[PDB]
RNA sequence: UUGACUCUAGUCUGGCACGGUGAAGAGACAUGAGAAGUGUAGAAUAAGUGGGAGGCCGCCGGUGAAAUACCACUACUCUGAUCGUUUUUUCACUGACCCGGUGAGGCGGGGGGGCGAGCCGGGCUCUCGCUUCUGGCGCCAAGCGCCCGGCCGGCCGGGCGCGACCCGCUCCGGGGACAGUGCCAGGUGGGGAGUUUGACUGGGGCGGUACACCUGUCAAACGGUAACGCAGGUGUCCUAAGGCGA
RNA sequence: GGUGUUGACGCGAUGUGAUUUCUGCCCAGUGCUCUGAAUGUCAAAGUGAAGAAAUUCAAUGAAGCGCGGGUAAACGGCGGGA
RNA sequence: CUAACACGUGCGCGAGUCGGGGGCUACGAAAGCCGCCGUGGCGCAAUGAAGGUGAAGGCCGGCGGCGCGCCGCCGGCCGAG
RNA sequence: GGCGCGCCGGGCCCGGGUCUUCCCGGAGUCGGGUUGCUUGGGAAUGCAGCCCAAAGCGGGUGGUAAACUCCAUCUAAGGCU
RNA sequence: CGCGACCUCAGAUCAGACGUGGCGACCCGCUGAAUUUAAGCAUAUUAGUCAGCGGAGGAAAAGAAACUAACCAGGAUUCCCUCAGUAACGGCGAGUGAACAGGGAAGAGCCCAGCGCCGAAUCCCCGCCCCGCGGCGGGGCGCGGGAAAUGUGGCGUACGGAAG
C-alpha cells in the first residue's frame, strides 16, 4: 500500500495519496504522518539518484 | 527540508567553481518549481522579503529626493533626482523605461506621488518598476542598502520561480543563513507548506 | 394455508482475503532522447520566468513593444519513439487447494539394443522393447565374475556385484489460482418461525356506518334528550366566490 | 453423510391408475424454463471530481426483476344476442 | 409481607431535622454514646431548552435637561402594601 | 502450635548524596471500515468475526461526527498480590 | 557406501511425577430462552435471568491507571451509605438506568521481556558420605549425565535506571 502511495506521490496526487493512505491506515493524523514520511523516502530517493 | 544537504550543496558548487572559472561576476542563483498551483485562481502571492545580506551586491541605484537630500545623496554618489527632471522626463515619458533598462529598482522620497500619478507613474510601473519609500527616520545610510533585496516573491501564470541570492565568496555561514530565511518565508509565503514545492535545486550563473 | 405483517436456515450472484508464476494484446503514466514554441510594431518565428556583463576568436548600448537576443538550467505545453510502474483481456505454468487409484510397484530424462525410411561401414529423425488356437504351471535365482573362512590340489561352508542399466525434486495420474472456504452485499425464500386478522348491530355473517362532522324533524313552546328513527349532506370549491367603495 | 457394493435398461421427483378405444382447443393469466445484447432498474466493494474533513456528487454497473422465445399427460380455462 | 407515593391523625425537635452507614463501650444480635463521624437526604428559592439570572419602595437637600415637573448622580428621613 | 532465649552450620559481604556519561520498552497489536451481540452510553460503551492494518516529541483518553490548534492526563497490546 | 554431528518425529509395562471423577450454597468463562409486561403485538420488557456446558478456591474474581477529572485538583482493587430512580436509553410508550466527587470498612505493594554489563556467573537428574527425615530437605564429594548462547542467573522496570 505504501508502494501503490510512493507512486502516487511520485505522479504528485498528493490528495489522492492521502485518501488512500486514510482509507487504508485509519485516522486522518496517521495518514498526514505517513504521507509525509513517505514524502521524506521518495526526497532522499531523490538525493540518492543525484549524487 | 533539512540542513545538512545544502550545506553539501553549497560546499559542492564552491569546490566546483572550477569547472568554469567565469569570464564574467561570479555569482549563484537560487530556482523553484513547484506542482500543482493553479494560475487562473485568486489568492496569488506577492511578497516582499526583507534582507540584510545584499548577496549580490552588484547594484544600481538612483534615488528621488525631496530637501534635505542634494548633496549628501551626490557625497555619497546616488543621483539625486528632482522635480525639474520628472518634468524633463515627463514632456517625453519614453527613456525612464530604458533608465529601467539601466537600473533595477530605484528609491523614493514621501511627497513626490501626487506629481507621479498624472501620466507617467501608471505608464512606468510597466516594467515591475515603481520606486521605494523612505520613512521619517531620514537616514540613507543601510537603508538604502537593506530596501535593496526587499525580494519580490512574485507569481506568474507559469509554475517556476527564480530567486537572486548569493555570490562564490562571501562567508558560508552568512550564506546558509540567507537561503534558510528565503525558503522559509518563501514555504510561509506559499498556500501550503514543503508539499507544495517539487524541486529545491540551488546551482550557479553558469 | 396463502397474494397477510415482520423475519429466517437453504440457494443464486457480486466484492474482499487465502491467491502465486511466466509470455503476448490494449492501454494510463513515470523516465531518457528529439523537434515546434510564426499576431502586430520590431534585421525577427519574442512561449514564460529570473540570474547575466564577453566567450568565440551574438551582442553590454540604441531601434519598436505588454515583454529580449552571449552564457548557464530552470519549470509549461504539443507530437513520434526507447525503457520500468500499475490496470485490463487471452493463452499458458504449478506450488497452494481439490478429485481418483494403489499394498502409493517400474514416473521423467538419458544410456544401451532390434525394425523400417533416405543419403556414403557412418550418423540424423522416428518406431519397438519381448506374454493371443487351448478353463495347465509360474515366487522364495540359475548362470557368470571377484573376494573370504575351516579341514586335509581335494572336502565343506560363506560374502559382494552384474543377472534385474544410470541419474533425479514432487507416488502416479486429473483439474487449477478457478471450483472451495471465511466475511460482508443484493435477490429468491410458507421449507421453517413469531404474530395479526377492528368496532357497532333486534344472535353472528353478508349488507349498512347509525365510527368524525352539518341541516330540518324527532323533541313533548329555555337548553338537553334515544334507536340500523325519518328526509338529506360533507372529506370539497374560490386571486375571487376574500376586503372595501360606488 | 444417504441414494452408492450406484451410472440413463440407473437414481431421484411427480401425476394418472389393468386391458380395448381415444387424449380435442387455448401460452391471455399464474408458474417453470431458455437468451443476455435496444432504453430500463440495480446493493456492497472498487474508480473519478469538489471540499479542511466528516461528507456530497458523478460515472461504471452481478444476479434478480422488466422486455423477448418455449411449455398445458404444468396449475388451470374452453361464450352471447338477433 | 416488602418497596414507592399520596392524604389524614398521634409524637419529638423545629429553619431546621435524621444517624439508617461506620466507630467507641444470660437477656444483650439489645441499649448508650459520637458532633472537626451532618458526609449525605429532605427542607430553607424559583424560573429557563440552555447560556443564565435569581424574589418592596417612597420623601427631602444639593449638583418642559428642555417648550435626564420629570428627575441621572450623591448626603439625610420614613420605611416592607 | 505461636511468641520469647541460646548454640552449630550455611548464604550475603550489601548502602545514601552530588556531578559526568550512557540507556529506556510488550504488533496481525493499537486504530479504521463493516456486521452481529451487549450496554444508560446516545454519528457505535464494551465484546467478537471479516477486511484494511500502523506510529515514535508516538499512542490512548478528554461522554456529538469532523478538520485546524493549544492544553490536561496517563503509558496499552506481559505477570504476581 | 559407511561413520559422525544437529534438526524434525516416532516406539517403550523405560526412571520419576502429574491430569481425569464428585460436591457445587458462594465464585469465574461461555451459551441462553420463553412465559410475563406493553391492557393486542412485532422493537423493547421479562433478561445476560431459568435451563445447558466448562473450571476452581476457602473464598473466587479484581488490583496497583494507556484512571477520574477540568478543580487550589484527587490516586490500585473490593464492599457499605450517598450520588439517584439522577444524567441517559426507550413503538421517548410500558419500562430501563450507571458513574464521578464526598463520608466510611480495609489498606501493601511489586516482578519480568526489552536496553545493557558480568568467562552460564544459572538450573535439573543420578552415585557415594554425614545429618534430618509422616510437608525428601541441608552440606561435601564425582575428568557423572543433561538443559541452556534459538539465552539461565545477578543488577535493573517508567516512582526512572545503570556505570565511573
Ligand atoms: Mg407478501
Ligand atoms: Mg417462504
Ligand atoms: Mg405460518
Ligand atoms: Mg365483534
Ligand atoms: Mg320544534
Ligand atoms: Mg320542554
Ligand atoms: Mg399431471
Ligand atoms: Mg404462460
Ligand atoms: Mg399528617
Ligand atoms: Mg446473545
Ligand atoms: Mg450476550
Ligand atoms: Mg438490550
Ligand atoms: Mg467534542
Ligand atoms: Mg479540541
Ligand atoms: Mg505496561
Ligand atoms: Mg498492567
Ligand atoms: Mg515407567
Ligand atoms: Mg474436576
Ligand atoms: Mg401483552
Ligand atoms: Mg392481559
Ligand atoms: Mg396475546
Ligand atoms: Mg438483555
Ligand atoms: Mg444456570
Ligand atoms: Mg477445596
Ligand atoms: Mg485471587
Ligand atoms: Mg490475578
Ligand atoms: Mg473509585
Ligand atoms: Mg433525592
Ligand atoms: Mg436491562
Ligand atoms: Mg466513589
Ligand atoms: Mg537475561
Ligand atoms: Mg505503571
Amino acid at each position: 500500500y505504501e508502494r501503490r502511495a510512493m507512486e502516487l506521490l511520485k505522479v504528485s496526487k498528493d490528495k489522492r495519496a492521502l485518501k488512500f493512505i486514510k482509507k487504508r491506515v485509519g485516522t486522518h493524523i496517521r495518514a498526514k504522518r505517513k504521507r509525509e514520511e513517505l514524502s521524506s523516502v521518495l526526497a532522499a530517493m531523490r538525493k540518492a539518484a543525484a549524487k | 527540508v533539512s540542513r545538512d544537504t545544502l550545506y553539501e550543496a553549497v560546499r559542492e558548487v564552491l569546490h566546483g567553481n572550477q569547472r568554469k572559472r567565469r569570464k564574467f561576476l561570479e555569482t549563484v542563483e537560487l530556482q523553484i518549481s513547484l506542482k500543482n498551483y493553479d494560475p487562473q485562481k485568486d489568492k496569488r502571492f506577492s511578497g516582499t522579503v526583507r534582507l540584510k545580506s545584499t548577496p549580490r551586491p552588484k547594484f544600481s541605484v538612483c534615488v528621488l529626493g525631496d530637501q534635505q537630500h542634494c548633496d549628501e545623496a551626490k557625497a555619497v554618489d546616488i543621483p539625486h533626482m528632482d522635480i525639474e527632471a520628472l518634468k524633463k522626463l515627463n514632456k517625453n515619458k519614453k527613456l525612464v523605461k530604458k533608465l529601467a533598462k539601466k537600473y533595477d529598482a530605484f528609491l523614493a522620497s514621501e511627497s513626490l506621488i501626487k506629481q507621479i500619478p498624472r501620466i507617467l507613474g501608471p505608464g512606468l510601473n510597466k516594467a515591475g518598476k515603481f520606486p521605494s519609500l523612505l520613512t521619517h527616520n531620514e537616514n540613507m545610510v543601510a537603508k538604502v542598502d537593506e530596501v535593496k533585496s526587499t525580494i519580490k516573491f512574485q507569481m506568474k501564470k507559469v509554475l517556476c520561480l527564480a530567486v537572486a541570492v548569493g555570490h562564490v565568496k562571501m562567508t558560508d555561514d552568512e550564506l546558509v543563513y540567507n537561503i534558510h530565511l528565503a525558503v522559509n518565508f518563501l514555504v510561509s509565503l506559499l498556500k501550503k507548506n514543503w508539499q507544495n514545492v517539487r524541486a529545491l535545486y540551488i546551482k550557479s550563473t553558469m
